[PDB]
């Protein structure tokens, strides 16, 4: 009962706790504390990805489903740490939001105004914190997600997610179905030398209708694999850490809208895949699905943790309305661009106008 | 989830 | 020292301690939280306001200003409270963005991380809390307020922002250059015709009509009602204008578009909006909000922060989640939206807002 | 106001 949240009545509650809980004839404790670890790249403690949550679900209704537990309340706990607890709570709104359909607002009334409170969620980067985004943010960005049909944990494949992850096989989410995130790949070019993880990505990239990749970071590779597999290569590079002119934003804007309409997928990396393709990729979400820029942060992140970095946040923050509102300022050019491989560039209103008179 | 216990919102 | 969190190193930091530090050769320690106060409406706490925040910066200069202080950095404090240490730091931060000229990224690296974590803030409704702003988007809110010409503490006068506030002289502020929020005025209006010239009014509806006669208020919208006879204001030559719906609700998108097509009539004249409610917070903070996201591209986070910033209290209850979940739509109508070329009687023949392909069909003459 | 405001510019 102390330092514990009703979010169901008799039912499900969630537990902060320094010691280990008995349980009683009237309730049962869990941590996953043990099981369930997120990855820190630096600074950065959460929020738990999709498949951390995909393994909660798993763990919670096994809990939910032993005999024993019929006539009893669970109560989900972590330690102490605010850094622990805003991980267990955010982690159990996105399971009543992903899997029992919960709203926003009916997973946030039972953390609000908890003391002491959850610690915010921090990037990546080495950097000072300067920009947190919250539970709030993460629980709207995961439901929007969810509505615009983003995530689907019926169809979602936990073995393929946490492969793909590792370094070793290709560093890389399929973060939507139009987008894949990845590091860039490295080979020593001879002047059959591929390394596994590069023949990992070039074999997805084959398997599941990549038809594009952007590279954003200096060459660590030769291209030409990726045109040996059909798939178009476009450089649109910009330096580590710093955030993309407009007019690279707005190519790169195009170039994806001219894919998508084939059906295609496109594949973005940068050194990491995480700050520049955060920028490129987190732009075109908030284009197309009206997130903010918070709830863009919160839901790449939980796909692919660490995305968009240091001031990079501040960045899509500042920009979030002009992307959103290039649907009204802005037309798919009806010329081809060299700039992005014959591919269309986002114009002006009034350059669109002048092409169609 | 199958058999995934039904938690509607209070 | 070791609760304190560094703004500029050797002269500003901002800690949190229960007892009362003594100053040192180096050190110079204030608090305000016993002088200047939250006046909290049920279970919010902050953030501080305008007033408030120009209170502490007449402390803190004096305090900068000293010569006993020119060798020391000075700690600005408050009790171990998370509520409490929230307050703080907003309004440390507001007075960097308001006075010193820092941007949000600037104020926001020492906050960051901090722990334990600042309590984020509440709205002032009854029901339990299920929306929180946090210190960023108050000092975004503010920072975009401030660039946008919304916010300036150098002409900021304190006397009347404290003065109006009060329940006996019409409990209302000016927002912005365009807006007022206000209370109700309330009054016992005799039923009959009256030929006599005296006066029935109440010392704070008096206080209303005065300033808004003085003060450029064109337009009068009521939203809640009818706690007083319109008659007050037309005298005077204020348009009045019902845009009613219950407390406690969200305005139907309808209403919404109405008020900011009418809204928008008013500022093109050069006029001020006068809106209330019942209290002038939850549902005039939807009016209000939603014109100022339309107007100025704020988040709904960054509009309730500014909002409550001037006037504590705005946007209540469910109406934060609907104003968050709404806010594309109001930045939406730039675009999608022309003020209408025809009256309409729902706001008084003022001109609502109407979709681009009904503002072709205006300028012909349907056949 | 605040021309009595002492210098305390970002770091
Ligand atoms: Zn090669
Ligand atoms: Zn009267």
């Amino acid at each position: 009962l102390d330092n514990t949240i009703e979010f169901l009545r008799g039912r499900v509650y969630l537990g902060a706790y320094d010691y280990t809980p008995e349980d009683t004839d009237e309730l049962v404790f869990f941590t996953v504390e043990d099981a369930i670890f997120y990855n820190s790249f630096h600074l950065d403690f959460g929020p738990m990805n999709i498949g951390h949550l995909y393994r909660f679900a798993v763990i919670f209704h096994e809990i939910l489903n032993d005999p024993e537990n019929a006539n009893k309340a669970v109560v989900f706990y972590s330690s102490a740490s605010t850094r622990q607890r805003a991980n267990a709570a955010c982690m159990l709104c996105c399971y009543m939001i992903l899997v029992q359909a919960w709203t926003p607002h009916q997973v946030l009334q039972p953390l609000a105004q908890v003391d002491p409170p959850f610690m915010p969620f921090r990037d990546a980067g080495y950097s000072n914190a300067d920009f947190e985004i919250t539970i709030q943010d993460v629980v709207y960005g995961v439901w929007r997600a969810k509505e615009k049909g983003l995530i689907d944990l019926h169809s979602f494949n936990l073995e393929s997610y946490e492969k793909y992850e590792h370094v070793e096989f290709g560093d890389f989410n399929v973060l939507t179905p139009d987008f894949i995130a990845f590091a860039s790949p490295q080979e020593d070019h001879p002047k059959s030398h591929l390394n596994q993880p590069f023949k990992s990505v070039l074999n997805f990239f084959a398997n599941n209708n990549v038809q594009l990749v952007v590279r954003l970071n200096s060459h660590l590779y030769n291209k030409k694999h990726f045109e040996d597999i059909g798939i178009q290569h476009l450089d649109l590079i910009f330096e580590d850490g710093t955030c993309p002119d407009l007019s690279i934003v707005k190519n790169f804007v195009g170039a994806a809208e001219t894919i998508i309409k084939r059906g295609g997928k496109i594949a973005v990396h940068c050194k990491a895949g995480l700050g520049r393709t955060g920028c490129l990729i987190g732009a075109h979400l908030i284009y197309t699905y009206g997130f903010t820029a918070n709830e863009c942060i919160g839901f790449l992140r939980f796909i692919r943790p660490g995305m968009v970095v240091g001031p990079q946040q501040h960045w899509l923050y500042l920009h979030q309305n002009d992307f959103r509102e290039w649907k009204y300022t802005t037309r798919i050019s009806l010329k081809p661009s060299e700039a992005i491989g014959g591919l269309y560039p986002l114009i002006s209103l009034e350059e669109y106008r002048l092409q169609k008179k | 989830f199958k058999n995934a216990p039904l938690l509607a919102p209070p």
